[PDB]
């Protein structure tokens, strides 16, 4: 059928008295080639954004950067020591005893005890952040620097597992279903309106004030 | 694994309720890989479908 | 019994039935809209 | 139609309200209670005009709650069948014409409305035109109507009308 | 829906499959315009048809 | 006993057995054409041409007031040839009784590449709209002839009162030229203004308000002597040119009154107030005046929003109305998508209050402002320094200010609000439709074909 | 059975006091004027606002003196109480009109006897 001339047939039809039929004849030819071919688009696996919006029920409008959310503390991340960096122990004078810089425990009688602690594997490491869960299952990481306006050493100094905390979304990662968050009171208040959504171009800030 | 090896469907789908769908799909894919190791099957394929 | 002088239902009165992280379903008998029941944020409330 | 009658109601007062403003609290409670309510016997009460007298409070046994039977002269709005009242058209829709009978809102249907009143939905403000125009029943217009049926939906009055007349409505 | 149900009911009462589109005009007594409208959208899988 | 006397009407209609269902199954024509509200009658070439022109004008040509981005995943403005294409499509839908799918598939050569299946559905809808419009215009014409005959009869009954205005091709032509329900209701109101009390007596004899207060007290004469007529004023408002010199009566208005004092208007001041109300309502309910002012609104309509305590406290950072709880003069041209629908929802919820005004609002630098009221004042003013002319000009100024800010700035504002709301609703419907389209265009699953009976019988799946 | 057209109402309502549009309007207005004063008071409700903006658009005579005069010249007849408020609020044009309005007037009084009353009412109107 690919070698047949359909334009001549269409012209013949027009001269006979059927009107224009170029498209009708071409459709009949395409039909003879694979009768009823499902014109529907082939199946495709849901992409990353589709999977996220599907098994989380979130969308760019409901879940976006700068939004306030209410998460729950769940876990803590730490930075464990090295292999031979045990000579960094410091004789903390506030307690008059040796102290490890990884766990910040100033209660070791001697550097030998510090090395024994290192070897025993009881050193959890220097805390990095706090892990939280959102109502939609997304995970939330709050680095120690973004845990509050005031400087904090370890998470032991604020909140703990099983506490509800209001945080603000800084960054999102869809492939991992995670969000780098922050609960600093400065950010929650938004002093300079840095995280709030953009307002209309014709907003009346004067009337608001 | 018994049910799959006995019936042998062409594709498995999982409801997308929450994030547990990730673990379910991972498990189905691990089962499929273990069955394809010895060539018990020939790749059935696992997908995630909206359950609305 | 909690009053709502301002918010999604200003000058409104109703008993609370259900709470949420940031919502509260108030129920009353004087209202007619929605069979006499509305919703408003929790922090936008006052202990009457 | 609005009227002025004397009703009675018993209200309990918690012992905490005792003091020099006891009568004031009773009157305040009566106002907050019998205002804008509705009962299947007297209808919908708009407001209270005055209070005849405050009955002698009877302290209940084993309960600090003392009940006062107060009689108040108040106005009530209880529309009956057959009455004709005024109202302002609120909206015109192809399903019917909407109005506002004070504390009540009626609704008229094309079947009752004459055969001349066709529809105009393509325009921004829908309006029933008596076929050849000559009289507008759009929004914010004083129209009368005859209450051919009444109804109280749990303290909510809603009557129904008809239309195919000209001399109590808009001329 | 009303005509689809009527056509399916006629087919069930006859207890015969739609062997050809000309049946819609012969046994179903479908109108000429209705036929012109619904003729090129009813597939009659002659492969699975088999016998007539 | 029949099955209808036994079975429940619900089950009967679910099973489809009523006389209506029997008629739908028996009668020819597609079921969706028989079920349409308005019948689907024939159409000659004369009507088809005008209908195709009107459809191409109101559906595909006339843009949207709001910034509605053209989104058509099925597929960019069309051209004149679409007129002939719509003509052919509408001919197939009416004369031959062919539905949209058939015309899109087996008659694509007469609709493409200008019209697709969605465009054909739109043409079908506008076809129902045009059928309604034409039917109601013909009705109007018939009974307008009847009303003219009735007025002629009342006149032949016996100097006619000025309230009994005569009309003819002046109004018949306006009716027959109406191109939309907007102008239809404009002619409706025009006719009510002059003859608001004739349907009663007319229908009574056939079967056998405040303006009315003005009409009964004799204020019609003072209204006529006032000055320009509504028609002349409307032409002036349109052309921005005093093509009709303002007339003047040999007497001040206050002194010309008095004679019309009658109880309800006990003083010449009351008579002047009644006459002013009458002239203002005349200027408001006039076809040409309303048309010009509607165009001016669609072209110039500044939007403002004010939140009450309700909205001030509710609309927080997470509320949906956070991006437009305070607005100060926002051209309606820049309303994007369903933003206006959300504003109306917030208003219905009592959170916000909208205000659509032809003029600006709260502009500190008022230099070279010039409001629409001040612009039209020149169209009715007289250029003379006599005390009588000054008094008449003050009276006319009051009449125009009233006619505007008590009728037109409200009616047209509500009309523009409804049009913007309808456009937002149309956007929401298009969004839902293209989402259902993405859902249904998915094809069945298929295994790794790169590697017969299973496909013939369908693939087996485990959910 | 309750049909004002045939003059019949429950026993509790038969002994009611009829109210006019202007009367209820001035009553609600006086109530609002008394309530707005004296700070620390529960403001009005939607019912009062709608009733106010409903009765204000139907004040045929704002003068309490005119209200008194009209009710006095009306009560001198032998019509029931129901016939006092409906007619006082409607204010039709002619006697045939009023009779077609209220079917009870059909054959109850004379055409001119009612025409004079309608004219008096329209004149007393403001």
């Amino acid at each position: 059928l690919k070698d047949l001339d359909l334009d001549a047939f269409a012209e013949e039809l027009e001269r006979q008295g059927y009107g224009d039929k170029h498209i009708t004849l071409y459709d009949i030819r395409a039909e003879l080639s694979c009768r009823y071919k499902d014109l529907r688009t082939a199946y495709r696996s849901p992409n990353t954004e589709e999977i996220f919006n599907m098994l989380t029920k979130e969308t760019p409008e409901t879940f976006y950067i700068g939004k306030l959310i209410i998460c729950n503390v769940t876990g803590i991340a730490h930075r464990r020591p090295q292999g031979e960096s045990y000579d960094q122990a410091i004789r903390n004078d506030e307690t008059g005893l040796w102290q490890c810089p990884f766990c910040q425990q100033d209660n070791f009688p001697e550097l030998s005890e510090v090395w024994n602690h290192f070897d025993s594997g009881s050193c959890p490491g220097q805390a990095i952040g706090v892990k939280t869960r959102l109502d939609n299952g997304v995970t939330g990481f709050i680095p120690t620097k973004f845990l509050s306006d005031k400087v904090v050493k370890r998470p032991e100094e604020r909140v703990k597992v099983g506490m509800t905390v209001h945080c603000r979304i800084m960054k999102i990662d869809i492939e991992k279903f995670s969000a780098d968050l922050t609960c600093r009171t400065s950010d929650l208040m938004d002093r300079n309106n840095e995280w709030k959504l953009p307002k209309d171009t014709y907003y009346d800030f004067d009337a608001e004030a | 694994k018994k049910f799959l090896l006995n019936k042998k469907p062409h594709v498995v789908t999982v409801a997308g309720e929450n994030r547990d769908a990730q673990m379910l799909i991972e498990d189905v894919k691990r089962i499929v890989h273990e069955l394809d190791q010895g060539q018990q099957l020939s790749s059935i394929g696992v997908e995630l479908v909206d359950n609305e | 019994i909690v009053k709502v002088i301002d918010g999604p239902h200003s000058g409104r009165e109703g008993e609370i039935r259900h709470l949420f992280r940031s919502f509260a379903f108030l129920h009353c008998k004087k209202l007619v809209e929605n069979g006499g029941m509305f919703v408003c944020k929790t922090r936008h409330l006052v202990l009457a | 139609m609005f009227y002025h009658i004397s009703l009675e109601h018993e209200i309990l007062l918690h012992p905490r309200y005792f003091g020099p403003n006891l009568l004031n609290t009773v009157k305040q409670k009566l106002f907050t209670e019998v205002e804008g309510t509705c009962t299947g016997k007297y209808g919908f009460v708009i407001a209270v005009t005055t209070i005849d007298n405050i009955g002698a409070g009877v302290i209940q046994p084993g309960r600090g709650f003392v009940l006062y039977p107060v009689k108040y002269k108040a106005i009530v709005f209880r529309p009956f069948k057959g009455e004709v009242v005024d109202a302002v058209v609120t909206q015109v829709n192809k399903v019917g014409l909407f109005t506002e009978i004070g504390p009540m809102s009626c609704f008229i249907s094309r079947h009752s409305i004459p055969s001349e009143m066709e529809f105009d939905p393509n325009s921004n403000p829908p309006c029933y035109k008596t076929m050849d125009e000559d009289i507008v029943i759009q929004q914010d217009d004083e129209i009368r109507l005859k209450i051919v049926g009444t109804r109280v939906d749990k303290n909510d009055i809603f009557a129904i009308g008809s239309l195919m007349d000209d001399y109590l409505g808009l001329v | 829906p009303r005509k689809g149900t009527h056509l399916l009911k006629i087919l069930k009462q006859n207890n015969t499959r739609l062997e050809s589109r000309t049946q819609l005009v012969t046994m179903c007594h479908m109108g000429p315009k209705v036929f012109m409208n619904c003729a090129g959208f009813l597939k009659i899988d002659t492969a699975s048809l088999g016998d007539s | 006993r029949s099955i209808f006397e036994m079975y429940e009407p619900s089950e009967l209609e679910s099973s489809h057995l009523t006389d209506q269902d029997n008629e739908i199954r028996a009668t020819d024509l597609p079921e969706r054409f028989q079920l349409r509200s308005i019948p689907v009658k024939g159409a000659e070439d004369d009507e088809l041409e005008e209908e195709a022109d009107w459809i191409y004008r109101n559906a595909f040509a006339t843009p949207t007031i709001s910034l509605q981005e053209s989104c058509d995943y099925l597929d960019s403005r069309k051209g004149p040839s679409t007129i002939q294409k719509i003509k052919e499509a509408l001919g197939f839908m009416r004369n031959q009784h062919f539905e949209v799918p058939f015309i899109a598939f087996y008659r694509k050569e007469y609709v493409e590449p200008e019209l697709h299946i969605n465009d054909l559905w739109r043409v079908w809808q506008w076809d129902e709209k045009w059928t309604q419009l034409r039917i109601r215009k013909e009705n109007l014409t018939r009974l307008f002839e009847k009303m003219q005959a009735y007025q002629y009869e009342q006149i032949s009954a016996d100097p006619l009162a000025d309230g009994i205005r005569a009309l003819d091709t002046t109004d018949m032509e306006r009716l027959k030229d109406v191109q939309s329900m907007d102008e239809l209701k404009d002619v409706y109101n025009h006719f009510l203004l002059y003859y608001g009390r004739d349907i009663p007596k007319m229908q009574n004899a056939a079967k056998a308000d405040m303006y009315t207060i003005c009409q009964s007290a004799g204020l019609d004469g003072l209204a006529k002597k006032f000055g320009l007529t509504p028609e002349q004023f409307g032409e002036n408002l349109r052309d921005s040119y005093q093509r009709h010199e303002t007339e003047q009566f040999p007497a001040e208005p206050l002194e010309l009154a008095k004679d019309y004092v009658c109880s309800q208007f006990p003083t010449p001041e009351a008579v002047l107030e009644g006459a002013r109300y009458m002239v203002a309502l005349q200027i408001a309910r006039e076809p040409l005046v309303r048309q010009v002012l509607r165009q001016t609104f669609q072209e110039r309509a500044k939007l403002n929003i004010t939140p009450t305590k309700k909205g001030r406290k509710d609309v927080d950072e997470a509320h949906y109305a956070y991006s437009f709880k305070y607005l100060k003069n926002k051209p309606v041209k820049e309303l994007r998508d369903d933003q206006f629908l959300k504003i109306c929802l917030a208003e219905d919820e009592g959170l916000l209050t909208t205000d659509i005004s032809i003029d600006l609002k709260g502009v500190e630098g008022y230099g070279n402002d010039q409001t629409y009221f001040e612009e039209i004042k020149q169209f009715y003013y007289r250029d003379e320094f006599s005390h009588q002319v000054q008094e008449w000009n003050r009276q006319r100024t009051m009449a125009i200010e009233r006619a505007l800010q008590q009728f037109l700035y409200v009616q047209m504002a509500k009309e523009l609000k409804n049009k913007l709301l309808a456009e937002a609703k149309e956007y929401v419907i298009k969004a839902c439709s293209r989402k259902l389209y993405n859902w249904l265009r998915v094809a069945p699953y298929r295994p790794d074909q790169q590697v017969d009976e299973n496909q013939g019988k369908g693939i087996r799946v485990l959910g | 059975e309750e049909d004002a057209s045939q003059l019949i109402f429950p026993k509790e309502f038969e002994t009611a006091e009829t109210l006019l549009n202007s009367e209820v309007h001035m009553l609600l207005e006086h109530r609002k004027q008394q309530n707005e004063s004296a700070e620390d008071e529960q403001e009005l409700s939607e019912v009062f606002m709608k009733t106010l903006n409903y009765t204000a658009r139907f004040s045929r005579f704002k003068n309490r003196e005119t209200i008194a005069s009209v009710r006095s010249l009306l009560l001198q007849k032998k019509l029931h109480k129901f016939e006092l408020a409906c007619l006082a609020n409607l204010c039709p044009e002619t006697a045939e009109e009023s009779k077609a309005l209220i079917p009870s007037l059909e054959g109850r009084f004379e055409d001119e006897e009612l025409q004079q009353i309608l004219d008096d009412i329209q004149t007393k109107r403001s």
